[PDB]
């Protein structure tokens, strides 16, 4: 509790979409995702222990040498909410990486006569 | 007012939605023009 | 206190008054009065309707019926007794007040339909075609061709009109679609009982066997009905062109016009899914097979269901195997989708590949879309996204990790992504608020006490589904009340502005409400696109 939380939710999200995705290719649409894959391979892969060897490279001195069971709770935490979750944690895909960057709402609300909050109210 | 609680999505006027608009308000426009008015 | 918050009309009219004011910005104010009393009572007679509205007389009834089943917002059905006294029996049509409520997207969807002949005719020509099918209901060639003077140019109409009922939309008048749903069913289900003769017991009854089974039969040759027809289509006369027959008249189908429309929330989980290039081929795969696909729930099980077990289990198992055979959907190859190589395959292998069920069950290699195993999924992919974007995105997680196993209880949510007593139990008891956690106790003493028990949190479904739906029409029934507003406060300038066909606070007033009328049916064409996926399956 409560920041380094999010702190490792973070690295280890930028770990998936760095193993997943190349970088270079994520902040625009030029040609996107190297053509996705260039029609991608039979690769299906993930990390399978390499996601903790990312988390041993770079540490906090704490207690935090959890693994297998604060693993598989985080794994939780981005499938009880989030992300693909195919057959035993397999590529993690679906709008976080546009996400990052449902889509482009600016300028919410309006302060006039007229709209906005009018909805959820009790009903 | 009372409700306070947050408001949705729908809600920009960067909308490129004006033709639907038209479309709508002339459609209404042709019913009510229509000899199957029966109002009041 | 000054009740301005729209107090008065809060609570008093859900699932009425959206009918009432769909119809009473169109059809005048008498026809929201006879519209309203059907929906309040059910059946009732021309007599029921002069007795109950207490203020119009049969003249008047009668006439506003006529104008309501011309927009086919009235369902007839004639009845008889055991002595006689044949009367007539008046139903609401939901599909009639379903025509007027989307009335711009039937013109919008039909414009960015056709191919390379773009912006040149159809802007004029078409444009006025379709409205004024949809505003005079039931139209004929003859009576409507008549109205141009000095028809040069009387061919144009022929070539836009043989292919746009060649492959959907325009179809035969109800001759069939003004009868109710359950006396279609039910005069079926008795004319094929009193028509067997006397025969063995064998479990009392038999009967039930076989008046389970033929009457359906021809009850898919009703529903066979109104579809692509070769009565009317490819009519070859000699020495000339290939035409229709312009004798009947015909109407709109509001029933591949909903499967199309599905098509856009398709490609938006798509887009969802996947960027630009394989989100744009599933787009044109499915754009492909539209007029062929089954659709929004039959009227099979929309009424008549007779407690069987069998029925309600292999009802899904049937439209399964509906969905394997088709006279070509099925046929979903590589050449057929690129007719209008090995790239597109691979990026349809992701598609097979993508894991959430769309483009599934390709066991000899040609490929397929599934409905029935998409629906839940789509349903369910706008229901995270609507509390994830209002209410919060703790609120969504809070939601999510209910449906993660059956019954997580309170011990164990607190043990995921967040710690407890802080805002938990604010978000839960906000989420109790919105149907979405359905609580349940368990005792520990012996009246069922709030002390001495403890609770169970599961969320289920067809109650969050229903109420958000109920909501959306909600606001809907709002959002077309609050237009009727500015009429009272235009009544004196939208009148006097006819003759025109410089007082400048009326730039201010004038120029002032119309972003005011516009933005809100701006905001209505998204609460439609947000609104369609609860009736959908």
């Amino acid at each position: 509790d409560i920041e380094f939380i999010n702190s490792l939710l973070t690295i280890v999200w930028r770990f998936i979409s760095e193993n997943t995705f190349p970088n270079g290719f994520k902040n625009f649409e030029n040609g996107p995702k190297k053509n996705v894959f260039y029609a991608p391979n039979v690769k299906n892969y993930s990390t399978t222990q390499e996601i903790l060897e990312f988390i041993t490279a770079a540490q906090v001195a704490n207690v935090e040498l959890t693994p297998s069971n604060i693993r598989s709770l985080c794994e939780v935490l981005v499938y009880d909410d989030k992300l693909e979750k195919v057959t035993h944690d397999c590529y993690r895909v679906t709008l976080e990486s546009i996400l990052q960057m449902f889509n482009y709402f600016k300028m919410f609300p309006a302060s006039k006569h007229d709209k906005e909050v009018v909805y959820f109210d009790e009903w | 007012e009372f409700p306070s609680i947050p408001l949705p999505i729908n809600g920009p006027i960067t909308n490129k939605e004006r033709s639907l608009a038209v479309k709508y308000i002339n459609f209404g426009k042709t019913v009510k023009d229509g000899p199957f008015y029966t109002g009041s | 206190v000054m009740t301005i918050s729209s107090l008065e009309q809060r609570t008093l009219n859900p699932d009425l008054f959206l009918y009432k004011e769909l119809v009473k910005a169109h059809l005048g104010e008498r026809a929201a009065s006879v519209i309203g009393m059907l929906v309040a009572l059910g059946r009732l007679s021309v007599r029921e309707l002069v007795e109950k509205i207490d203020g119009m007389d049969v003249d008047s009834v009668k006439t506003t019926l006529v104008s309501l089943t011309q927009l086919r917002c009235v369902k007839y059905l004639q009845e008889t007794a055991i002595s006689g006294k044949k009367t007539t029996y008046y139903y609401y049509n939901e599909e009639g007040i379903h025509i007027l409520l989307y009335s711009g997207l039937i013109i919008d969807e039909i414009i960015t339909q056709m191919r390379v002949n773009d912006e040149e005719e159809h802007k004029q020509l078409v444009a006025e075609i379709v409205q004024n099918v949809i505003s005079l209901g039931s139209l004929t060639v003859e009576d409507y061709l008549s109205s141009v003077t000095s028809d040069s140019m009387k061919y144009t109409i022929s070539s836009l009109f043989v292919q746009l009922c060649e492959m959907g939309y325009l179809i035969q008048i109800s001759k069939l679609h003004y009868t109710p749903i359950e006396d279609l069913w039910q005069f079926l289900y008795e004319k094929h009982y009193k028509n067997i003769p006397r025969n063995s017991p064998l479990s009392d009854l038999k009967k039930r066997s076989q008046a389970k089974m033929n009457a359906k039969t021809d009850f898919a040759k009703i529903i066979n009905k109104p579809n692509e027809l070769s009565q009317i289509l490819t009519v070859d006369p000699k020495t000339s062109l290939r035409i229709v027959k312009p004798t009947v008249s015909l109407t709109i189908n509001l029933d591949r016009f909903m499967k199309g429309r599905r098509s856009k929330q398709l490609i938006n989980l798509a887009k969802t899914r996947v960027g630009s290039v394989t989100a744009q081929v599933y787009k044109i795969a499915l754009r492909l097979t539209e007029q062929k696909s089954p659709k929004i729930r039959d009227p099979l099980t929309q009424t008549g269901l007779l407690q069987d077990l069998e029925e309600a289990k292999s009802f899904q198992d049937e439209a399964e195997l509906v969905e394997e055979k088709t006279p070509g959907l099925t046929f979903n190859a590589i050449d057929l989708a690129r007719h209008l190589a090995s790239l597109i395959n691979s990026h349809l292998k992701i598609l097979a590949s993508s894991n959430f069920p769309f483009l599934n069950e390709t066991k000899p290699g040609v490929y397929y879309v599934p409905y029935s195993k998409l629906m839940p999924v789509l349903k369910s992919s706008v229901y995270e996204y609507v509390i994830a974007s209002t209410l919060g995105p703790s609120a969504m997680r809070l939601s999510r990790c209910i449906r993660d196993n059956k019954l997580v209880s309170e011990k164990i949510i607190n043990s995921t992504a967040l710690m407890k007593e802080k805002d938990i139990r604010s978000t839960l008891a906000s989420l109790i608020r919105y149907n979405s956690v359905e609580i349940q106790e368990v005792p520990r003493t012996a009246d069922r006490s709030a002390s001495r028990a403890v609770f169970l949190f599961r969320c289920k479904e067809t109650h969050s589904y229903n109420f958000m739906r109920q909501n959306l029409e909600w606001n809907m029934a709002n959002l077309l009340f609050k237009k009727e507003k500015l009429k009272q406060e235009n009544s004196t300038l939208l009148k006097k502005a006819n003759r025109d066909d410089l007082l400048p606070s009326e730039l201010n007033q004038l120029k002032m409400v119309n972003e005011r009328e516009l933005n809100v049916f701006a905001r209505l064409s998204r609460l439609l696109s947000l609104w369609e996926v609860f009736q959908m399956a």
